[PDB]
C-alpha cells in the first residue's frame, strides 16, 4: 500500500468526518491552552 | 584580436572587491568624522564654560 | 531445523545454519553453536569467500551504449555514484540505473546498464 | 534432555509465528503482573496530579 | 540621567569611565558598519547580474590566494580593537586613595544605605533606608516608578566607593549615567568607583531577578555641592 | 591550469568523437562554462557535429549562446564574419532572422 | 494492531521523524502564544491583561523559554531531519539502536505534562530560564513547581543523549561500499559534531539541577552562604551546558541552508573541506568560553582578560563559512524558489545578530547592556531569525519528497513576506531600548520606554498571521496536493540547462550529490535491499 | 604577578610547540633507530651545556634579559627551520633552539621562585607553569600536519614566528627588560650544592623518571600519515592533569609520599609497555606514564628551592639549573646509548631493566620528609 | 503546412499522442540538407526543443506578483484593525497626562538634567 | 554476492530489529515515578507505597529489556562483526558520559576547598567534623578492588583456552568480593558522626562517594547476570560481549575509587 498517503498516521480521504474539523481542532487546542492556566492562576488569586 | 577572450571574471571579481570596500569606508568615515567627533566638542565646550562659571 | 550445511554450497537458507550441540563440561566452539546471519560469515571465512563485498565501483574505463557498465544487482534497480575514469576527477553524481533505461552520466559520460541475478 | 537444549530452543524462536517476548511457554508469569501493575501505577499519578490542581491536600 | 520618550542612544554622561565606554563603542561601529556595508553590496551585485542566467561557472570552487584573505583581515581587525580594550580593562580603576565609602545593601524590596564615615564614640552610625513611592501618592510632577522617598546624597568631585552586599537574593545595583553595575550576592562584597563632575539627578533601576517587585526598586542620586552635602549631613 | 591553445585541442578532440545528442549537447554545455571563450575553429567543430547528428535547434543556440558569453557587441560581431562561410553551407539562420 | 505496531511499537526511523513533526507543531505553538500573551502585557504603561499579578508574568517567560528551546528547536532539528534524512544520505537501511529512537521519542510526552502541571499546581515556577539558587529555594517558591520544572529538564536530557549516542555509532560503521568518512554530505558532519556537543555538555547541567533539587527538598547547604557555599557555583554549573547549547541549535541549521545554495544555485560549495573545518573550530571553542555570561558577578581582572580574547576568536571561523555561501552563489545561475529566500534572509539577519554579539563580549562594555534588551534584541536575530527560517526552508525543501504531496507557491511567498516584516519590526526597535537603559524581567516600565513598545507588539500579531496562514498552506499541501505540481515550475528542483532540450530533459530529469532526492515520491519501508556503490 | 606566570606559560608553550611540530615533517627530509636518534639529542646536549651558564649570569644580570634572549633565539630559530632543506641544516637549527629553551626554563622558574615566597603559592603556582609544556606538546604536532597538507611547508613555521612576535610584544609591554640590577647577594656555587645530599636526591628524582620516556619514542614504530598526528596526544593529556592535581595537594598530602608514588607507578606503566605486540597497545601505558611523571615534577620541584630556604643562601637559578640539567639528562643518553644496549641484550630486556630501577629507587625519597635545619 | 504552422498557439492543448507524430516527423524531415526546410519547419524544430513550454516557464509569471503584493497588503491591514481595538481599551495611569509630564520638566530644569541632547516628558 | 542462492539470506549484515513495546513503557513508568517523586515530597499523597512501584516498574522494564536483547544474539542468531563492534562503540560512549558526571563533583570540592567561605571558619574539614581516617577500612576497600580488577583476567583468560571450572570460580570470587566493598562501606557510614546537613564537606563527601555505591550495586547485578549465563552454556570461547562490557565497567570504577580516596580522605 506505498503511496502518497500512506506513511501519515491519521486518515485524509474517504472519510466519514471531514478532514477540517481534525485539522482545526489541533490549531485551536495548541493555541488555546495556554489562556488556561493564566485564567486559573488569576482565579485562584482574588483577580476576576 | 577581437576573437581571443581569455580572463572576463577575475576582473569583475576584482572590480567588485575594490568598490566594495571604498563604500564601506564611506559610510564608516561618516560614523566617526559626522556623528562621534562633533558630540565629543560639544560635551568638552559644555565643560569649559561650566568651569568658567564658578570660577567667577 | 534440518540438514547441517558443512560448506556454502548446501546453504539453501536459515533452514540450514543449526549445527550440533557441545557436550557436557566443555566450553562450546563457534561451530558447535551459530544459527543465523552470523554462521554464513563463519562458513564464508573457512574456504576464502567473502559473503558481504566492500569492493568499489570501477573506475577503469568510460562507458558506451554499445559496451555500457554493467551493474550486478538482486533487484530492478540500483543507486551507482560516478566520480571519473581517473576515479577522482569527475564530482559525486548519482544515478539509477534500471532494467528498461539506463544512466548516463551528464558531466563525463558513462553509461550504466544493469545485470540482473 | 542435557544441559544442551540450545540446539533445541534454536529451532523453536525460529518458526514461531508469536513475537519474541510471548512465544516461550513462560511469558505470562513475566507479562501478566507486569502489564497490570503499571495501568494501576499510570492510573494512581494522573488521579493525584488532578487532585492537587484543586488544592486538595491528603 | 531620565530616560527621553523615543530613545536611540546612550544616556548623558558624567563619569570618566561612562566616556571611555562610548568611545570603545563608538570604535568598534566603524568595522562593525565597513563589515555590514561590504556584505550588503556583494549580495547586491549578486542578486543585479546573476539573476536567472545563461551561463553556469562550475569549476570555480577551490581558491588559493582568496581563501588567506578572509582568514587572516579578520584577526588583524580582533587585534585593533582589543588593544583599546584591555587599555581600558586595565587603566580605569580606583588607582590611588578612595575618599568616601556607602555601603549599599540590597534587601528583598527596597535598599538600605550606610556611610561607613562620621561615626561617633557610641555608634552613631547615619543610616536610611530608600522605598518606592505608590502611584497614589506622587505629588504633581514626579516620575512614575523612579522617585524615592529617601535620596542619596553624595559631593561633586569627589571619589566615592561603594561596597554591596544583599541579605535575602542576587541583585544588581545600577546607574547607567554613571557607569556602575555591580552585582550583590548573599555571602560576598563587591565594590565600585564613580567621580560625579557636574551637578544633579542620576536615576536607576534593579537588574536581577528577585521576585514579584523587581519593578519597584529605584535609585535616586543628587549631586550637590560640598556646602550643602555639610548642611545635609547635619542634619539627618 | 591549461592554456587557451590546449583548450582549443582537447574540445576539438571531444567534438570530433560524439556519437550522439545526448553527447553533443552535453560537450556544448561544459564548453560554455570556463573563463576562455571558445576559439573560433571549435564552433566550426561543434557545428560539423551538429550536422552529423541531424540536429537544427542545437546549431541555432550555439550561436544564440554567444551573444551571451561574450563582453561587448563588437566582438560579436567579429565572430559573425569569420563564421559566415560556415552557415551559408551548412543553412543555418541566426535567431534574429527567424524571429522564433 | 497493525496500527499499533506501525506507530506506537516502531523501529523504521522514518516513521519517528513524523511524529517529532507533529510534536514541534503542537510545542511551537505553545511558545508562540505565551510569547503573544507577553507582548500585549508589554504595550503601554500600567496593568492590561494579567490584572495586578507579577507572578504570572514571569511563568509566562520561562515556559515561553523552555518549551521553545527544548520542546521546537530540538526536536525539529535533530529529529524530523535528523532521523530522517541521515540514514539515507550514507545509504543505511535504518539506525543502529532502533529502540533508543522510540524511547527518545517518547519520553517527551511525559515530559509536556510536568511542565504544563508546574504551572497549575501552585503559583508556579517564576524562576527564569536559569533557575538560580538564591531565589529557586523553599523561601520564594515554596511548592511542588520549580521541582517539576527540573524533571522535566531530566527527560529531555536522558532523549537528547540517547540520540546522540547512535547517531555517532551509526556513521561510523554504517556507510555505504565506497563512502571513506571524508565525501559525506555537509549534514551529516554537523549532526556529528552536534551530536559530540551534547555528549560532552549534558552531564554538568544535569549534576547542577541535580544539586539544587537537593538544596531545595534535602537541606544540604551545596548553594546556601550560612554553611560555606556559594551561589556563583550554580552559575557555572549551568554555564557550561549554557553555550554549548546555543550551538546545538545553530549548527545543525547551517548544513540546511548549505543543501539549498547547492542546488538553487548550480554550483558545488566553495570550498567543503573549508566548512567542516569550521564546524569544527566552532564546536571546539564553544567549551573554552562561558564566562562571558558573567562579567558583573565580581570576577578577576585577569579572568575577563582571558574571555574577552577567547570570545572574540569564534567570529574567524563563522567569517568563512559566510563567504563560502556568498562565493557558492556567486558565479552560478539564481531561481527564487521558495527555500532560496529563506537561505537568502539567513546569510544578512543572522550577520546582524552575531555583528551585536562583538560588541558584548568586552568586559568593559558589559557594564553597559547586561541584563538590558539589548541582548534580547540581539538573540532574537540568530534564535528567532536564525534557526526557525532555516527550520522553515528545510520544510519547505524536503516536504514533497516526504510526502509526495506539493504545495501553492503564491501562499508561501505571502507567508515569508508576513513573517520578514513581522520579525524585522518586532526585534529591532528593542537595541534602541537596551541603549537607553530598559531592564529585564519587568512587567511594568517607566513613562518613557513607552513608544517603542507599541511598535514592537505590533509585528507579533503579523507573525501570528503568518503561522495562521502557514496552517492552511499545510492544509493546502494535504488536500489536493497533487494538482499543485503543475500550477508552477517550483515543483522542479533543477530547471534544463541552456543547451539542454525540453525532450532531452523530460528524460533525465533528476540531477543530484546525494542520494536523497533520487528516491521514490514517498521514500519506501525499506529502502536499500542491495546495497548501495560509490566510486 | 599572574602575568608574570602567564609570560612563563607562553615561553615554555612556544618552546614546546617548535620543539614538537617537526615529527609532522621529519619523514619527508629522512626517507629509524640511528638515524632520528641524532633529532632527539642535539638539542638536549647543547641544552644541557648551556644550562650552569645562565644559571650564574642570572645572579649577575638578572631575569628579563635573559628571557627576552632566549626569546630573539627561538624566533630565529623558527625562521631558520623555515628555509631549511637538507637533513644537516636541520641539526643546527635544532642546536640554535637548545639554547633558547635552556634559557627560557631556567630564568622562568628561578624567577617564579623569587617573586612568590611562600611556599603553597609556589607549588600552586609552579604546576599551572610546568603545564604549559604538556600543553604545548599537546598541540603542535596536529598543527603542523594540517597546515603541511593543506598550505604546504614553510607555513606553519611563519604562522609559529606570527604567535612568537605576540609573545614578545607582550613580554616588552610588561617586564620591559630596560636595567641591569644584580642580586642582592651572591648564592652559593655549584660545588656546594653538590656536597648536600638532599638537593642530589631530589634531582635524581626527576633524572629517573623520563628515562622510560627518553628510550621509547625513538624507537616507535611510527618512524599512516594521520598516525603521526595522534601519536604523542596521551602523554600531554597525563601530565597536564598529573600537574594540575598534584600542584595543589602535594602540600597538604606530603610530597615525600607524592614522589614515592609517582615513581611507583612510572615503574608499573615501564613494566607493562613491553607485553604488548601491537601499536594500539601502546595507548594504555602511555597515560600512565605521562601522569606519573607530572606528579614527580609537580612535588619534587618545588621542593628544591625549600631546600634552598632551609639549609643554603637564598639565591635561586643556580639549583634550577640543576633541576632543568637532571630533565635534560635522559634525553641526551639515551639515544646513543639504548641502542646498544638493543643489540646487546634487546629492547624488553632493557624497558624492564629501566622499569625495575624505577621500582627501586621509590624508597629512597622517604628521606625527604623533615631535613634538618641550617 | 496546417499541421506546423502556429504551433506556439496549440502544443500545450495536443494529447501525448498527437505530439509524439509532429516530433517523429520533423526528424525525417532534418535529414535531408537544410536550406531545403520550410520557414515554417525551422521555427517549429526551434519551438520544440528551446521554448517558453513545460520546464522552461518563470516561476513567477506577471498575474502572480500582484496577488502577492496584495495578498501582503491584507494581511497587515488585519494586524492594524486587531491592534486598534486592543488600544482604545487601555488602562491608562494618571501620569500620562500633557499637564503631568510638562510638570516634571520644571523638575529637571531646576536639577539640570541633559545638559546635552536634550530632556523632554512630554509624548501627549 | 555470485555465491549460488544467496537471495535467500540478507545481503548486509546488519540487525533489522522486530517491534517491541518497551520503550513506551519504560516512559509511562518513568514519568509516573517522575511525578510522585515531585508530589510525595510536598504533602499530596502521604502513603510511600507508590513511589517503590514505579521504581520496581522501571527496573522491570529494563530487565525485560535486556532478555529480548539476549534472545537476540544466543538463539536466534543476528550479531555479526559489524553490529559486534557497534554495541562495543556504543557503551563506551555510555561510560564516557557517566566520567563526565564525576568530573562536575569534583569541581564542585575544588571550588569549596580552595578559597574556603568567611562563615566557616577558615579550615578544611571545618571545626566540629571528625574526618574518616585514611589507615582503616577504607584501604580494605582499595585493596578488595585492587584484587577484584585481577581477578576477573583470571576469567577471561579461563573462557579462551577452554576451562570451564576457572571461569565459574573467577567469577564467584569476583562477586563475592564486591559484596564485601558495599558491606564495609555500608558499615562506615552507620559509625560517623556528620550528616549531609551539618556542613558544606558532609554535603559533598555523600554526594561523591555516594553515586559510586549506586554504580557498584550494578556490577553485582552484572556480575550475577554474567554467571548465571554461563551455568547454562551461553557463551562460546570467541563470543562474550557480557564479559568484555562488564570488563571494562569494572576497572573505570576502580580508577574512579582511586581519586576519591586522595581527594577526599587523605586531603585535607
Ligand atoms: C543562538 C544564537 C547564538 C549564537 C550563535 C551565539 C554565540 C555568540 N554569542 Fe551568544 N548568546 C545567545 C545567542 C547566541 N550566541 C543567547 C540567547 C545568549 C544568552 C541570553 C540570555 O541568557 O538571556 C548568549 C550568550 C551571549 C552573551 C552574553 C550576553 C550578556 O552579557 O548578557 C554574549 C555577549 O556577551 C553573546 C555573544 C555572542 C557572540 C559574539 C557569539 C558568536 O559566536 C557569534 C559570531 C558571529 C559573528 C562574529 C558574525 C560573523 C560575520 C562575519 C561577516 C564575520 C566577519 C568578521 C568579523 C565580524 C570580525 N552571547
Ligand atoms: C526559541 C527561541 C525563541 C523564540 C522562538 C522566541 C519567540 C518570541 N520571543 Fe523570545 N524569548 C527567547 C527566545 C526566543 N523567543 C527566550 C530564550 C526567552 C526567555 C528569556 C528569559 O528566560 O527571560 C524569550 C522570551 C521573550 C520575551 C519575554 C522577555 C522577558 O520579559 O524577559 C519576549 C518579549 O517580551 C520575547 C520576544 C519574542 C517574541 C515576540 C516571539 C514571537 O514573535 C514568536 C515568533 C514566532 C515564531 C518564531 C513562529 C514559530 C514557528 C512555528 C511554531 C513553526 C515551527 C516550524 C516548523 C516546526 C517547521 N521573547
Ligand atoms: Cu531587588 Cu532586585
Ligand atoms: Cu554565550
Ligand atoms: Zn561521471
Amino acid at each position: 500500500d506505498v503511496g502518497p498517503y500512506s506513511n501519515l498516521p491519521f486518515k485524509v480521504k474517504n472519510r466519514r468526518v471531514p478532514y477540517a474539523v481534525p485539522h482545526f481542532l489541533f490549531f485551536a487546542i495548541g493555541m488555546g491552552i495556554p489562556f488556561f492556566a493564566c485564567y486559573v492562576q488569576l482565579k485562584r488569586s482574588g483577580s476576576i | 584580436s577581437l576573437t581571443r577572450i581569455q580572463g572576463s571574471v577575475k576582473r569583475r571579481i576584482l572590480t567588485d572587491i575594490s568598490v566594495g570596500l571604498t563604500l564601506g569606508f564611506g559610510f564608516a568615515s561618516y560614523w566617526w568624522w559626522g556623528v562621534h567627533k562633533p558630540t565629543v566638542a560639544h560635551r568638552e565646550n559644555y565643560y569649559i564654560e561650566l568651569a568658567k562659571k564658578k570660577k567667577a | 531445523q534440518f540438514k547441517t550445511a558443512t560448506s556454502i554450497a548446501e546453504v539453501e537458507g536459515l533452514e540450514n545454519l543449526v549445527g550440533p550441540g557441545a557436550k557436557t563440561g566443555t566450553v562450546p566452539t563457534d561451530l558447535e553453536q551459530a544459527t543465523g546471519l552470523e554462521r554464513y560469515e563463519l562458513l564464508g571465512k573457512l574456504e576464502g569467500i567473502e559473503v558481504f563485498d566492500e569492493t568499489p565501483l570501477e573506475a577503469v574505463r568510460k562507458g558506451t551504449m554499445k559496451d555500457p557498465i554493467l551493474i550486478d544487482s538482486y533487484d530492478d534497480y540500483r543507486y551507482v555514484g560516478c566520480t571519473g575514469v581517473p576515479a577522482d576527477s569527475h564530482n559525486i553524481e548519482w544515478l539509477k540505473p534500471t532494467t528498461e533505461k539506463n544512466a548516463r552520466c551528464w558531466e563525463c559520460g558513462s553509461v550504466y546498464k544493469l545485470n540482473f541475478l | 534432555t542435557a544441559t544442551e537444549k540450545i540446539i533445541e530452543l534454536q529451532k523453536f524462536y525460529q518458526s514461531t509465528n508469536k513475537p519474541i517476548y510471548a512465544a516461550h511457554p513462560r511469558s505470562k508469569y513475566y507479562l501478566i503482573p507486569y502489564f497490570g501493575l503499571l495501568g494501576v501505577s499510570v492510573a494512581a499519578t494522573l488521579f493525584y496530579t488532578g487532585r492537587a490542581c484543586f488544592g486538595i491536600k491528603d | 540621567d531620565v530616560p527621553t520618550p523615543w530613545g536611540i542612544f546612550f544616556q548623558d554622561s558624567a563619569t570618566p569611565n561612562m566616556e571611555g565606554i562610548i568611545e570603545l563603542h563608538n570604535n568598534i561601529m566603524f568595522y562593525l558598519v565597513l563589515i555590514l556595508t561590504f556584505v550588503s553590496y556583494i549580495l547586491y551585485t549578486i542578486i543585479y547580474n546573476y539573476s536567472n542566467a545563461t551561463i553556469v561557472h562550475k569549476y570555480m570552487n577551490h581558491g588559493q590566494l582568496i581563501e588567506i584573505v578572509w582568514t587572516t583581515l579578520p584577526a588583524v581587525i580582533l587585534l585593533i580593537i582589543a588593544f583599546p580594550s584591555f587599555i581600558l580593562l586595565y587603566l580605569c580603576d580606583e588607582v590611588i586613595s578612595p575618599a568616601m565609602t556607602i555601603k549599599a545593601i540590597g534587601l528583598q524590596w527596597y535598599w538600605k544605605y550606610e556611610y561607613s564615615d562620621f561615626i561617633n564614640d557610641d555608634g552613631e552610625i547615619v543610616e536610611f533606608e530608600s522605598y518606592v513611592i505608590p502611584e497614589e501618592l506622587l505629588e504633581d510632577g514626579q516620575l512614575r516608578l523612579l522617585d524615592v522617598d529617601a535620596s542619596v546624597v553624595v559631593p561633586v568631585d569627589t571619589h566615592i566607593r561603594f561596597i554591596v552586599s544583599s541579605a535575602d537574593v542576587i541583585h544588581d545595583f545600577c546607574v547607567p549615567a554613571l557607569g556602575v553595575k555591580v552585582d550583590a550576592s548573599p555571602g560576598r562584597l563587591n565594590q565600585t568607583s564613580a567621580l560625579i563632575q557636574r551637578e544633579g539627578v542620576y536615576y536607576g533601576q534593579c537588574s536581577e531577578l528577585c521576585g514579584v517587585m523587581h519593578s519597584a526598586m529605584p535609585i535616586k542620586i543628587e549631586a550637590v555641592s560640598l556646602y550643602e552635602f555639610i548642611n545635609w549631613l547635619d542634619e539627618q | 591550469e591549461e592554456t587557451y591553445e590546449e583548450f582549443s585541442q582537447r574540445y576539438e578532440k571531444e567534438f570530433d568523437e560524439a556519437y550522439d545528442l545526448f553527447e553533443v549537447q552535453r560537450v556544448l554545455n561544459n564548453c560554455f562554462s570556463y573563463d576562455i571563450v571558445p576559439s573560433p575553429a571549435v564552433i566550426g567543430k561543434a557545428l560539423n557535429a551538429c550536422r552529423r547528428v541531424n540536429d537544427y535547434a542545437t546549431a541555432v543556440r550555439v550561436f544564440e549562446g554567444l551573444k551571451h558569453k561574450v563582453e561587448t557587441k563588437e566582438q560579436y560581431d567579429a565572430y559573425l564574419e569569420e563564421l559566415k562561410d560556415v552557415r551559408e553551407e551548412l543553412g543555418i539562420d541566426l535567431k534574429e532572422e527567424l524571429f522564433p | 494492531m497493525n496500527y499499533i505496531n506501525r506507530w506506537l511499537f516502531s523501529t523504521n526511523a522514518k516513521d519517528i521523524a513524523v511524529l517529532y513533526f507533529i510534536f514541534a507543531l503542537f510545542c511551537g505553538l505553545l511558545g508562540s502564544i505565551m510569547s503573544l500573551i507577553l507582548r500585549l502585557e508589554l504595550s503601554a504603561p500600567g496593568n492590561q491583561i494579567l490584572m495586578g499579578n507579577h507572578q504570572l508574568f514571569n511563568v509566562v517567560a520561562t515556559a515561553h523559554a523552555v518549551l521553545m528551546v527544548f520542546f521546537l528547536v530540538m526536536p525539529a532539528a535533530i529529529g524530523f531531519f535528523g532521523n530522517y534524512l541521515l540514514p539515507l544520505m550514507i545509504g543505511a537501511s535504518d539506525m543502529s539502536f532502533a529502540r533508543l529512537n522510540n524511547i527518545s521519542f517518547w519520553l517527551l510526552p511525559p515530559a509536556l505534562v510536568s511542565l504544563l502541571a508546574s504551572a497549575l499546581i501552585e503559583n508556579g515556577a517564576g524562576t527564569g530560564w536559569t533557575v538560580y539558587p538564591p531565589l529557586a529555594g523553599v523561601q520564594s517558591h515554596s511548592g511542588p513547581s520549580v521541582d517539576l520544572a527540573i524533571f522535566a529538564l531530566h527527560l529531555t536530557s536522558i532523549s537528547s543523549l540517547l540520540g546522540a549516542i547512535n547517531f555517532i555509532t551509526t556513521t561510523l560503521n554504517m556507510r555505504t561500499i565506497g563512502m571513506t568518512m571524508s565525501k559525506l554530505p555537509l549534514f551529516v558532519w554537523a549532526v556529528v559534531f552536534t551530536s559530540i556537543l551534547l555528549l560532552l555538555s549534558l552531564p554538568v547541567l544535569s549534576a547542577g539541577v541535580t544539586l539544587l533539587l537537593l538544596d531545595r527538598n534535602f537541606n544540604t547547604s551545596f548553594f546556601e552562604p550560612a554553611g560555606g557555599g556559594d551561589p556563583i557555583l550554580y552559575q557555572h554549573l549551568f554555564w557550561f551546558f549554557g553555550h554549548p547549547e546555543v550551538y546545538i541549535l545553530i549548527i545543525p541549521g547551517f548544513g540546511i541552508i548549505s543543501h539549498i545554495v547547492s542546488t538553487y544555485s548550480k554550483k558545488p560549495v566553495f570550498g567543503a573541506i573549508g566548512m567542516v573545518y569550521a564546524m569544527g573550530s566552532i564546536g571546539f571553542l564553544g567549551l573554552l568560553v562561558w564566562s562571558h555570561h558573567m562579567y558583573t558577578v565580581g570576577l578577576d581582572v585577569d579572568s575577563r582578560a582571558y574571555f574577552t580574547s577567547a570570545t572574540m576568536v569564534i567570529a574567524v571561523p563563522t567569517g568563512i563559512k559566510i563567504f563560502s555561501w556568498l562565493a557558492t552563489l556567486y558565479g552560478g545561475s539564481i531561481r527564487y524558489t521558495t527555500p532560496m529566500l529563506y537561505a537568502f534572509a539567513f546569510l544578512f539577519l543572522f550577520t546582524v545578530g552575531g555583528l551585536s554579539g562583538v560588541v558584548l563580549s568586552n568586559a568593559s562594555l558589559d557594564i553597559a547592556f547586561h541584563d538590558t534588551y539589548y541582548v534580547i534584541g540581539h538573540f532574537h536575530y540568530v534564535l528567532s531569525l536564525g534557526a526557525v527560517f532555516s527550520l522553515f526552508a528545510g520544510y519547505y525543501y524536503w516536504s514533497p519528497l516526504i510526502t509526495g504531496l506539493y504545495y501553492n507557491n503564491n501562499l508561501a511567498n505571502i507567508q515569508f513576506w508576513l513573517l520578514f516584516i513581522g520579525t524585522n519590526v518586532t526585534f529591532f526597535p528593542m537595541h534602541f531600548l537596551g541603549l537607553n537603559g530598559m531592564p529585564r524581567r519587568i512587567p511594568d516600565y517607566p513613562d518613557a520606554f513607552a513608544g517603542w513598545n507599541a511598535i514592537s507588539s505590533f509585528g507579533s500579531l503579523i507573525s501570528i498571521i503568518s503561522v495562521i496562514l502557514f496552517a492552511y498552506v499545510i492544509y493546502d499541501q494535504l488536500v489536493n496536493g497533487l494538482t499543485n505540481k503543475q500550477l508552477s515550475t517550483n515543483s522542479l528542483f533543477k530547471n534544463p540547462d541552456f543547451i539542454e532540450s525540453n525532450i532531452i530533459f523530460n528524460d533525465n530529469s533528476i540531477k543530484s550529490s546525494s542520494i536523497d532526492f533520487l528516491l521514490t515520491s514517498p521514500p519506501l519501508p525499506h529502502t536499500f535491499n542491495t546495497p548501495a556503490i560509490q566510486s | 604577578r599572574k602575568l608574570i606566570l602567564f609570560i612563563v606559560f607562553l615561553a615554555l608553550l612556544l618552546d614546546n610547540m617548535l620543539l614538537t611540530v617537526v615529527v609532522p615533517i621529519i619523514p619527508s627530509y629522512l626517507y629509524e633507530n640511528v638515524q632520528v636518534g641524532l633529532l632527539f639529542a642535539s638539542k638536549a646536549t647543547v641544552q644541557l651545556i648551556t644550562n650552569p651558564f645562565i644559571g650564574l649570569l642570572t645572579n649577575r644580570i638578572g631575569y628579563p634579559i635573559p628571557i627576552f634572549a632566549g626569546f630573539c633565539i627561538m624566533f630565529v630559530s623558527t625562521i631558520m627551520f623555515a628555509f631549511s632543506s637538507s637533513y644537516a641544516f636541520l641539526l643546527i637549527a635544532r642546536s640554535l633552539q637548545g639554547i633558547g629553551s635552556s634559557c627560557s626554563s631556567v630564568a622562568g622558574m628561578g624567577m617564579l621562585a623569587s617573586v612568590y615566597t611562600d611556599d603553597e603559592e609556589r607549588g600552586n603556582v609552579m604546576g599551572i607553569a610546568l603545564g604549559g609544556l604538556a600543553m604545548g606538546v599537546l598541540v603542535g604536532p596536529p598543527f603542523g600536519s594540517v597546515l603541511y597538507e593543506f598550505v604546504g611547508k614553510t607555513a606553519p613555521f611563519l604562522v609559529l614566528a606570527a604567535l612568537v612576535l605576540l609573545d614578545g610584544a607582550i613580554q616588552l609591554f610588561v617586564l620591559q627588560p630596560s636595567r641591569v640590577q644584580p642580586e642582592s647577594q651572591k648564592g652559593t656555587p655549584l660545588t656546594t650544592l653538590l656536597k648536600d645530599p638532599y638537593i642530589l636526591i631530589a634531582a635524581g628524582s626527576i633524572c629517573f623518571a623520563n628515562m622510560g620516556i627518553a628510550m621509547l619514542e625513538p624507537a616507535l614504530p611510527i618512524w599512516r600519515k594521520w598516525q603521526l598526528g595522534v601519536a604523542f596526544l596521551p602523554a600531554s593529556i597525563s601530565y597536564l592533569i598529573g600537574t594540575n592535581i598534584f600542584g595543589i595537594l602535594a602540600h597538604k598530602m606530603g610530597r615525600w609520599l607524592c614522589a614515592l608514588l609517582g615513581m611507583i607507578i612510572v615503574g608499573v606503566s615501564i613494566l607493562c609497555i613491553p607485553f604488548a605486540k601491537n601499536i594500539y597497545g601502546l595507548i594504555a601505558p602511555n597515560f600512565g606514564v605521562g601522569f606519573a611523571i607530572g606528579m614527580v615534577d609537580s612535588s619534587m620541584m618545588p621542593i628544591m628551592g625549600y631546600l634552598v630556604d632551609l639549609r643554603h643562601v637564598s639565591v635561586y637559578g643556580s639549583v634550577y639549573a640543576i633541576a632543568d640539567v637532571a630533565f635534560c639528562m635522559g634525553y641526551a643518553i639515551g639515544p646513543s646509548a639504548g641502542g646498544a644496549i638493543a643489540k646487546a641484550i634487546g629492547f624488553p630486556w632493557l624497558m624492564t631493566i629501566i622499569g625495575i630501577i624505577d621500582i627501586l629507587f621509590a624508597p629512597l625519597c622517604f628521606f625527604l620528609r623533615s631535613p634538618p635545619a641550617k | 503546412n496546417a499541421t506546423v504552422t502556429n504551433l506556439e498557439k496549440r502544443w500545450e492543448d495536443l494529447p501525448e499522442t498527437d505530439q509524439k507524430d509532429i516530433i517523429s516527423q520533423l526528424s525525417e524531415r532534418q535529414k535531408l540538407p537544410w536550406k531545403d526546410l520550410t520557414l515554417s519547419e525551422k521555427k517549429a524544430a526551434w519551438y520544440i526543443s528551446f521554448g517558453e513550454w513545460g520546464p522552461r516557464r518563470p516561476v513567477h509569471t506577471k498575474e502572480d506578483k500582484l496577488y502577492i503584493f496584495w495578498g501582503t497588503v491584507i494581511g497587515i491591514v488585519i494586524s492594524a484593525t486587531i491592534f486598534g481595538a486592543f488600544r482604545y481599551n487601555r488602562n491608562v495611569p494618571k501620569t500620562m497626562n500633557r499637564e503631568w509630564q510638562a510638570a516634571s520638566d520644571e523638575y529637571l530644569k531646576s536639577k539640570n538634567a541633559e545638559p546635552f541632547t536634550g530632556y523632554s516628558q512630554i509624548q501627549s | 554476492m555470485r555465491i549460488q542462492n544467496r537471495e535467500n539470506l540478507q545481503l548486509f549484515p546488519f540487525h533489522l530489529v522486530t517491534n517491541s513495546p518497551w520503550p513506551l513503557t519504560t516512559s509511562l513508568a518513568l514519568m509516573s515515578l517522575a511525578l510522585t517523586l515531585g508530589l510525595t515530597m510536598h504533602g499530596y499523597i502521604g502513603n510511600h507505597l507508590w513511589l517503590f512501584l514505579a521504581i520496581s516498574l522501571v527496573l522491570s522494564s529494563i530487565f525485560l529489556w535486556v532478555r529480548d536483547v539476549v534472545i537476540e544474539g544466543t538463539y536466534l542468531g543476528d550479531h555479526t562483526i559489524a553490529v559486534r563492534k557497534g554495541l562495543n562503540i556504543g557503551f563506551m560512549l555510555f561510560v564516557l558520559s557517566e566520567i563526565l558526571i564525576f568530573a562536575a563533583l569534583f569541581w564542585s570540592y575544588f571550588h569549596s576547598a580552595m578559597g574556603p567561605t568567611i562563615e566557616i571558619g577558615c579550615q578544611w574539614p571545618p571545626v566540629g567534623i571528625t574526618s574518616i581516617k585514611p589507615t582503616e577500612l577504607p584501604l580494605l576497600n582499595t585493596i578488595i578492588l585492587l584484587a577484584s580488577g585481577a581477578t576477573v583476567t583470571w576469567a577471561h583468560h579461563s573462557i579462551l583456552y577452554k576451562d570451564r571450572q576457572g571461569t565459574l570460580v573467577g567469577l564467584f570470587i569476583t562477586t563475592l568480593l564486591i559484596i564485601l566493598f558495599v558491606g564495609c562501606q555500608v558499615l562506615e557510614y552507620t559509625w560517623a558522626t556528620f550528616t549531609i546537613a551539618d556542613s558544606v564537606f558532609g554535603s559533598i563527601f555523600y554526594a561523591g562517594t555516594g553515586l559510586h555505591f549506586i554504580h557498584m550495586v550494578m556490577l553485582i547485578v552484572m556480575l550475577a547476570i554474567c554467571y548465571a549465563r554461563m551455568y547454562f552454556y551461553h557463551f562460546t570461547s570467541n563470543h562474550h560481549l557480557g564479559l568484555e562490557t562488564t570488563i571494562l565497567y569494572l576497572h573505570v570504577l576502580d580508577i574512579i575509587w582511586l581519586f576519591l580516596y586522595i581527594v577526599f580522605y587523605w586531603w585535607g
